[PDB]
């Protein structure tokens, strides 16, 4: 029956050529005429007919953007194979929009099954870089499945460190404590992070190793926020608002903020409304929590109209949470 | 009224819809009531929301089909997806 | 086949037994062993005959005559028979096997059927003769070694690990001391009181040896008693000091390469008669002669085709 | 003594079933494990005339939905000697008749062609007690059954297994009886005639030459001598090679010819086996379809189809020679297990469901199965990926061999030698890129890993308690759709497999090197070993049903198919407890959860255990 189109190479990169693409308004319109271009180019004669409702219809061009592609590389030679390579390497790289960078993680997915095996990256079929974005934009199942290829090209403790934060993110606490298991059982030499037992939420361990990191050398940034959180999640208001009180008096004013958006529920927990403020005020006004924790300051103070202000700003952040989980 | 939680139950369809609205239109407004009314509503917890409620086909098959056998498979599989859809005829018309 | 004083027998899984000659090394002839592998080969003290032991039956082949068929074949068991046993003057034989049984046998006779059978709650494995051959000690699948009085049935039994297969048995020329190995790895020792007639036997507990962490299937005490080597599942063996039992010996053919590990257990060992020089299985299709006191290569017997499972090394001058 | 013993059970008996009927009553549906308590009670005290007395009121005052959930312990006792416990079992079973035929039909309608004349009698008593309202419904039950025994094995396969078993007798085992009293039935069923027009073709074909060999027997009975016998088994043997050369042939079966009635069957009342619930409309059946695939296994088990009147469609497999009502049994007690970990939060969170499947046996040794879909079974799985791969399928036996091409004789250490070296030289990463394979994405290949690991915990604990054996690649399925690990096989229970001389198994379980490294990649220390935890947790938490449900195994003579065999009941049972409780492996001793999950991983994988079991149940695999 019909033969297969020939692909015109030269605008398959042009299209891939997203040098000039900053805003998620321009991220996005690259995708579309991505999508597009790669149906119109594409050597199937099918793609190629869709091509048009896919103009008329956007969706459309998203559901065969997978297929399109598999065409044009398939289509392409080594040479050409290995430069769209590189552009597609400064595609994923570029920027962490959710939406672009989803559905070329879905390509490089779709691609892993296809018989002609992932496309060839830089040096590990595209596993770090996957992995690290799939990360970035919460497509945590993605995230999982390319930390568990790298674990299979090779354990190492940093590898066990992503793996339990991804599979926690991933909300799967009994993997996580069997990624304990497994290191204790290999890595023992190798004493565990707080931050393990942070991730892991055995809080009480992760307090131990804290206290005696605390020991060992204070004033570091990194020790007493992860102290501080196992406090808050221990519910230990006391010493978390005691600890906030001095690290605060003493603390640089960024850390001081990421700080304060807990030290925030340390004053509920003791209800000191005026540490409340203080540490509110700290954090930024365009964040969720911050937005919350004004909301209740001022119900708090009885002003019920910034309150209100509050939470709708809250819950335009949050409809951006939602949106993207 | 306080008809809270129960609507999940008794109208399992009543979750997943509100969350495509936040997926579907793009009005601010529309959105920030969707999640006022989540909100009101409860925060489901998970397990009782499955229990409320109870291309796979295309990717399974091309695991197993050719190229040139794949690709027709997946044009027509979205085509009719689109052409079923009866509030669509304006794409009908290029789908057929 | 008996021309050379020193005479060395191996087998593998080809079916087939071959013969050589310690210190060149050379092949003397080949024998063909078919029906089943071999897991035991021993050889008489009048080195007139070499035994074979097999699944079901054990196949004796002769020493004098080259290019003989089996002797002599005892049948009868119902399973598989890795352990073999001779009185000093070549009459009596002592058998063992997976069917919890171990059998007597007389040699210099046409008794077929077993003299007598002694009965244990596992299968049984390797077992070996107290020096004064009244006595027999027996390893066993569950763990518990069994001490055997052939004359009077003065019977006891020993589990000094819980529910670990023991795979080994032998005691030193002097009787002053036993020793044994299991799958832990771990070796364990028991020192003999000085009764000939007594027919006690009283054993006295020592302190464990963990030689190994794989397998440790193998023990053997040298000719003067002065050392006691011990193979293992981690393709290695350690020759510990009888008089202070401190471990300064170690016979490895480990590649080195980590991707070619695992090469194959080491599966047998046997003193010279000053305990100078080993002879020891392979399973890489190998036996080796080395020197105990440098642990070095001296001598291979290449030819088979099939892994090694046990050998026979006799010394005399 | 023993009366003021007898005295102290029926007074602290009597609130004991009163309580219970209060507290089912009380709970309405989540009261199977009560409902068990009571049954235990009936069958055991329940002959003493205030037991009985406080039974009855009970039944009055209970609804009679719950006892659909024991209709298979019921009908166990159907025969039962004693008295009164009969007499109220058999109202208690009409008023089920009345109320819910359909529940109740099938075991009743094998109940009627038991053999036991006791049974026999009930079942039709009980049978013409639901007549008056139910006639259509019991007639065409039955006539099912009779057609669904006829369909699951053919004249052909009878007539091949007689006579393999009937020369095995002879030039085996040399018991003249044991041949004239197989082949006497396998006559008298052509005597009694053919019904079907494959039963006529067989007629044709071959029962002439049956009748021949007949013949000559009658002559050896009347004579003694060898040559009359010697003539028949002549026949036999020809008749035997022509059927044998017919049977891969009969690759399918048309219903028109094997069986016109069920082909004529259309619009019936009768609900589909093993889907009805009252809770539910009945899901009648209104269809048998034409053809009927025969899988090509020894038992050559039939595939059935059905049309539901929803408008939804149903298969079933048809399998004979197997008693299915330990299968059904054993389901029974999945579904308990299922109805505990729902119960217990931390594994309501979890899905600790295990598959299950409806068994609905319609004979002593022939019965139905419920066809599970979107189910691969392991062997096929493993077959499929490395013909895909282009491996050698049996590789890994094939390097055993390699290294030790007598392997079945070696001692236990030198098959631990050559075992170890096959699964090192072999990357036994199949099941996991499998799994990766099959799926859509990342994202639903996750949810069914971890369906797949939680399930596999699941069942591989319930079967250590259960003792399920030969646990081989082709008992095991694996959902497409959702992952979990579905067991297909029952027949061995109770560490049978491991006593049996022909290979005894030593594993308690099935966790063979590919099923680890399909888990996770911390495999057995995840998922599996947590999940673990948690159900040995559940289950010796309410160790005191499921030890019901297994007594009702037990004193039944099932798993050894009178005093040797009660002795042997009490020591599986007793064994069963040991498992609950932890003291199976140091009976001195009692192990805590954690303990005895991780003596049984360590059991189970340990590679001396592993290379001792059959090849072809794939342990390197
Ligand atoms: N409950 C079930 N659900 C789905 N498929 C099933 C079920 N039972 C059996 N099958 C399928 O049908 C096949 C029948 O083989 P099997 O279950 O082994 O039958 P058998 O009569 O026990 N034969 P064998 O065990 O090989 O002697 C299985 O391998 C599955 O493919």
């Amino acid at each position: 029956p019909m033969k297969k189109l020939h692909v015109s190479t030269i605008n398959l990169q042009k299209a891939w050529g997203a040098a000039r693409r900053v805003s998620k308004d321009d991220w996005l319109e690259w995708l579309r005429r991505l999508s597009l271009e790669l149906l119109k180019d594409s050597s199937s004669p099918s793609l190629r007919s869709c091509w048009a409702l896919a103009q008329a219809y956007n969706p459309m061009a998203r559901d065969l953007f997978n297929a399109a592609f598999v065409s044009c590389w398939s289509e392409l030679n080594e040479d050409q194979q290995d430069e769209l390579i590189r552009s597609i390497e400064l595609a994923l790289t570029s920027q962490d929009i959710a939406e672009v960078t989803q559905t070329l993680l879905n390509l490089a997915e779709f691609m892993e099954h296809s018989d002609k095996g992932p496309l060839p990256l830089r040096d590990d079929n595209g596993i770090v870089l996957l992995g690290e974005r799939a990360a970035k934009c919460r497509a945590y199942a993605k995230a999982l499945h390319y930390k568990e290829l790298e674990f299979q090209k090779g354990p190492t403790p940093a590898i066990l460190e992503s793996l339990i934060s991804i599979n926690n993110k991933l909300q799967q606490p009994e993997a996580a404590a069997g990624v304990l298991e497994y290191a204790m059982k290999h890595f023992g030499e190798l004493e565990i992070q707080a931050t393990w037992y942070e991730k892991l939420h055995e809080w009480e361990d992760a307090l131990v190793a804290y206290d005696k990191k605390m020991d060992t050398n204070k004033d570091d940034p990194e020790l007493m926020l992860g102290r501080m959180r196992c406090l808050e999640a221990l519910g230990e208001w006391g010493q978390l608002h005691q600890q906030c009180c001095e690290k605060w008096t003493l603390v640089n004013d960024e850390t001081q903020a990421k700080m304060a958006r807990m030290a925030a529920a340390a004053a509920w927990g003791l209800g000191q409304w005026d540490s409340m403020e203080e540490y509110t005020c700290m954090i930024p006004r365009d964040t969720h929590d911050g937005a919350f924790y004004r909301a209740v300051l001022a119900l708090h103070q009885d002003l019920f109209s910034l309150a209100q202000q509050c939470i709708d700003k809250a819950r335009d952040l949050l409809d951006a949470e939602l949106t993207a989980m | 009224t306080g008809y809270v939680v129960e609507p999940y139950r008794k109208y399992p369809t009543l979750l997943e819809v509100l969350l495509n609205f936040l997926k579907t239109e793009q009005n601010q407004g529309t959105r920030r009531e969707a999640i006022r009314v989540l909100g009101l509503l409860g925060a489901l917890d998970p397990y009782k929301h499955k229990v409320n409620i109870g291309t796979s086909e295309m990717l399974v098959n091309m695991g197993n089909l050719p190229l040139d056998e794949f690709y027709p498979a997946v044009s027509m599989v979205a085509l009719m997806r689109i052409f079923r859809d009866q509030s669509l005829s304006h794409h009908h018309t290029m789908v057929v | 086949v008996g021309s050379d004083p020193v005479i060395l027998a191996t087998a593998g899984y080809d079916h087939t037994v071959r013969f050589w000659q310690a210190h060149s090394g050379i092949c003397t002839r080949t024998v063909q062993h078919q029906d089943s592998q071999v897991n035991a080969l021993e050889v008489t003290p009048d080195r007139s005959m070499i035994a074979a032991a097999g699944y079901q039956h054990i196949r004796m082949y002769d020493l004098n005559s080259n290019n003989p068929n089996p002797i002599i074949s005892y049948d009868g068991v119902n399973k598989n028979i890795a352990s073999v046993g001779f009185h000093e003057d070549g009459r009596w034989m002592y058998t063992g096997g997976e069917d919890c049984t171990a059998r007597i046998w007389d040699l210099r006779s046409r008794n077929l059927q077993c003299q007598r059978i002694f009965q244990v709650n596992a299968p049984i494995n390797c077992v070996c003769l107290h020096p004064n051959q009244a006595e027999l000690i027996v390893g066993d699948q569950s763990g518990a070694i069994h001490i055997w009085d052939l004359k009077t049935d003065h019977n006891e039994q020993l589990i000094p690990e819980p529910e670990v297969s023991i795979t080994s048995a032998h005691i030193d020329p002097d009787a002053s001391y036993m020793a044994a190995v299991n799958s832990t790895g771990n070796c364990y020792v028991w020192n003999l009181t000085g009764g000939i007639g007594d027919e006690v036997t009283q054993l006295i507990p020592k302190t464990k040896i963990p030689a190994h962490t794989r397998y440790a299937l193998q023990c053997r005490f040298s000719p003067d008693s002065t050392l006691l080597a011990t193979c293992s599942a981690d393709q290695t063996c350690k020759i510990w000091r009888t008089s202070n039992f401190s471990l300064m010996t170690e016979l490895s053919i480990k590649s080195g390469n980590p991707g070619e590990s695992s090469r194959g257990w080491m599966w047998g060992c046997a003193f010279s008669g000053d305990s100078q020089y080993i002879v020891t299985a392979s399973s890489d299709n190998l036996a080796r002669l080395w020197c105990v006191e440098t642990g070095e290569i001296k001598r291979e017997y290449g030819g088979h085709q099939k892994a090694v499972v046990c050998l026979a090394f006799n010394d005399s001058v | 003594v023993t009366e003021d013993l007898s005295k102290t059970l029926l007074m602290y008996t009597v609130p004991a079933v009163q309580g219970f009927f209060r507290s089912i009553s009380l709970s309405r549906g989540n009261n199977l494990q009560d409902t068990l308590r009571v049954l235990t009670l009936w069958f055991d005290y329940g002959h003493w005339p205030d037991v009985n007395e406080a039974l009855v009121e009970g039944v009055k005052a209970i609804q009679i939905d719950t006892w659909l959930q024991v209709i298979p312990q019921l009908i166990a006792r159907i025969d039962t000697p004693r008295p009164l416990v009969g007499r109220l079992i058999h109202q208690l079973l009409t008023d089920i008749g009345r109320y819910h035929p359909q529940a109740l039909i099938y075991p009743l309608t094998v109940a009627s062609k038991s053999t036991t004349t006791a049974r026999h009698n009930a079942a039709n008593k009980i049978l013409k007690n639901m007549c008056e309202h139910s006639n259509t419904l019991v007639q065409q039950a039955m006539m099912v059954s009779e057609e669904l025994i006829r369909v699951a094995i053919l004249w052909h396969e009878m007539w091949h297994e007689g006579l393999e078993e009937a020369s095995r007798l002879y030039f085996g085992e040399r018991n003249v009886k044991g041949m004239f009293e197989v082949l006497e039935p396998l006559h008298a069923m052509m005597e009694r005639g053919p019904q079907t027009l494959k039963e006529t073709s067989f007629n044709q074909a071959y029962g002439r030459d049956l009748m021949e060999a007949q013949e000559w027997c009658r002559k050896y009975m009347k004579s003694g001598n060898v040559k009359d016998l010697t003539q028949a088994w002549d026949l036999y043997y020809h008749v035997f090679r022509r059927i044998s050369k017919q049977l891969p042939q009969l690759t399918s079966l048309e219903l028109q010819y094997v069986s016109p009635k069920l082909l004529m069957c259309r619009d019936l009342e009768l609900a589909v086996p093993g889907t009805y619930d009252p809770n539910q409309p009945i899901i009648r059946i209104q269809s048998i379809a034409p053809s009927l695939q025969v899988i090509t296994s020894k038992q050559r088990p039939r595939k059935l189809t059905l049309m539901g009147s929803n408008g939804h469609e149903f298969v079933f497999l048809l399998k004979g020679h197997e008693d299915l009502r330990q299968d059904e049994r054993v389901m029974q007690l999945f579904g308990l297990v299922n109805t505990l970990l729902a119960n217990d939060p931390t594994s309501l969170r979890k899905n600790l469901s295990i598959q299950r499947y409806a068994v609905i046996p319609l004979s002593t040794n022939s019965g139905l199965i419920g066809w599970v879909p979107h189910c691969d079974t392991l062997h096929a799985l493993i077959r499929d990926y490395r013909e895909k791969k282009k491996i050698l399928l049996n590789i890994e036996h094939r390097i055993m061999l390699r290294m030790a091409p007598d392997y079945d004789h070696l001692t236990l250490m030198q098959k631990v030698e050559v075992f170890e070296h096959a699964v090192n030289n072999t990357a036994g990463d199949d099941l996991a890129k499998l799994l990766w394979l099959k799926s859509p994405s990342s994202e639903v290949w996750f949810d069914r890993r971890t369906n797949y690991t939680r399930s596999l915990a699941v069942m591989s604990m319930v079967g250590y308690i259960l003792g399920l054996g030969d646990r081989h690649p082709s008992n095991l399925m694996l959902d497409r759709l959702s992952g979990k690990i579905l067991h297909i096989d029952f027949g061995d229970c109770f560490e049978v497999a491991m006593t049996r001389e022909k290979f005894p198994e030593k594993i308690p379980f099935r966790l063979t090197r590919m099923l680890t490294n399909a888990m996770e990649v911390t495999g057995l220390d995840g998922n599996y070993r947590i999940t673990c935890h948690t159900v040995m947790e559940v289950l010796r938490e309410h160790k005191d049903s499921v030890m019901a449900v297994l007594e009702a195994f037990v004193y039944d003579p099932l798993l050894n198919w009178p005093e040797a065999l009660n002795k042997k009941a009490i020591q599986i049972i007793n064994r069963v407890r040991d498992k609950l409780t932890g003291r199976d492996f140091s009976h001195d001793d009692t192990l805590d959860v954690p303990t005895q999950v991780e003596l049984l991983i360590k059991q189970a994988t340990s590679h001396e255990n592993l290379c001792q079991c059959y090849i072809g149940w794939c342990p390197f695999w």
